């Protein structure tokens, strides 16, 4: 549902 | 869109101040409905804009099951950066929006007129629902999706108020849905996390790069992995497996404030192991007793604008029940196991219990929030340890 990605 | 508390405090919402959930500044004491049931039902559905018709998808019909996976593939949510986009299979999408329950209307799709193209959707699937002492029957939202070409004109307000009269129809009052922008009002947050399984090629796509300071060589050092699975005993869900899964996982989650509530043919179905869609392993012991599981599906994405890797295999999370083998070394194995079938990575919100093994297992922060929001309920938030729900 959010597409996240390493900070 | 607000994806952050701080530019959600500078917004009006003027649709979501018109619906039965709690502004986004006052702050939850009690325990119930923001509005009562309605005892009589708008019959009619809600005006789109010219040129436009509802449709429920029949996603039994392999040709529009394609078209909605055409619609998502090229529609659907991509990261902060325009990197990536979900690409869910038409499989998964079966999975997902056919469970025990679900109903073909609340499949409602958007059609051109003309045309026939299918430009929006959003879907309703009913879920038991346990949220602090009360249970509820209610529905989980998914899948809102509006063409590139046709937003900012309104045209997702419409489908949430039709899908909303749809679920009002069945006697269905309150949802839950999840969300990477920030709403009124979201009842808890979560953070993604990542485990690099491939770091080649997350480098080389720019889904994480280099920590300084450190080499290609040191990196790939850092991310090995065994090549088997640890525990004892531990091997793939079976049919015979279906009540111990189901009585594990119902009593695993009384320990969380927001989770599902099971019956034991929604257990077969959103556990049953399926080739590209879900992975369930058990645990059994060297009584022949099954003990613990782990189980995380399969959710790939397209990598835009990328002339040699065009996609991403990523595992996700799902449920992760233990009784006798630690959760460290349950999780440990699922990496393992996401690694012998070709995922790239491996990503999990800190919900549950995941903050006692994230740091541990080499996860990274990510750059996502999932907000978890319910509808027509009002509760106190809780933290993210305290949420034990995950969707699709
Ligand atoms: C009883 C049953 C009840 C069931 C209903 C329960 C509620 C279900 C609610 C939905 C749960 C979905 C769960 C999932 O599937 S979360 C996944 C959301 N999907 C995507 O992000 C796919 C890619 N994005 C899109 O396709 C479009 O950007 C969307 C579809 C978002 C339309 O976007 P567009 O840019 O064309 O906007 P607009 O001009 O049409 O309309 C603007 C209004 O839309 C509000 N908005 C924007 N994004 C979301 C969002 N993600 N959830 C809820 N509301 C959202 C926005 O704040 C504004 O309201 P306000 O700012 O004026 O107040
Ligand atoms: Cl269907």
């Amino acid at each position: 549902x959010c597409f996240s990605k390493p900070r | 869109p607000a994806k952050t508390m701080e530019e959600a405090s500078k917004r009006s919402y003027q649709f979501w101040d018109t619906q039965p959930v709690p502004k986004l500044g006052e702050v939850v004491n009690t325990h119930g409905p923001v509005e009562p049931d309605k005892d009589n039902i708008r019959q009619e559905p809600y005006t789109l804009p010219q040129g436009f018709t509802w449709d429920a998808l029949d996603l039994g019909d392999r040709g529009v099951l394609k078209e909605l996976y055409t619609l998502l593939n090229e529609n659907y949510v991509e990261d902060d950066d325009n990197m990536f986009r979900f690409d869910y299979s038409p499989e998964f999408l079966l999975w997902a929006l056919r469970p025990p329950g679900w109903l073909p209307q609340w499949h409602c799709g958007v059609r051109v007129v003309s045309s026939r193209k299918l430009v929006g959707f959003i879907s309703a699937i009913p879920a038991n629902i346990h949220i602090y002492d009360t249970e509820k029957k209610m529905v989980e939202i998914n899948f809102l999706c509006v063409h590139k070409k046709l937003r900012s004109k309104r045209v997702a307000p419409v489908l949430i108020r039709e899908i909303t009269r749809r679920v009002h129809l069945e006697g269905i009052f309150q949802a839950v849905y999840t969300a990477g922008v920030v709403l009124p009002k979201p009842v808890g947050t979560c953070r993604y996390w990542h485990r690099s399984l491939n770091p080649r090629k997350l480098i080389e796509v720019k889904f994480s790069h280099l920590s300084r300071n450190m080499t290609m060589q040191r990196t790939m050092k850092l991310y090995r992995l065994p090549e088997t699975p640890k525990t004892a005993g531990l091997r793939p869900m079976e049919t015979k497996d279906i009540p111990v899964v189901h009585q594990l996982l119902t009593r695993y989650l009384k320990q969380f404030h927001l989770t599902p509530v099971m019956s034991q043919e929604e257990v077969e179905h959103w556990f049953y192991p399926q080739e590209n869609i879900i992975d369930t392993f058990v645990v059994e012991n060297a009584n022949g007793e099954v003990t613990d599981f782990l189980s995380f599906y399969t959710l790939p994405s397209t990598i835009m604008n990328h002339p040699t890797h065009k996609s991403l295999k990523a595992a996700y999370s799902f449920y992760n029940v233990h009784t006798q083998t630690p959760l460290l070394d349950l999780m440990s194995d699922a990496l393992v196991l996401a690694k012998m079938k070709g995922f790239d990575v491996f990503n999990a919100l800190d919900l549950m219990e995941n903050k006692t093994f994230l740091e541990k297992l080499k996860f990274g922060i990510g750059d996502g929030n999932l907000q978890y929001y319910l509808y027509n309920w009002k509760c106190p938030s809780m933290g993210a340890e305290k949420v034990g729900l995950v969707l699709q």
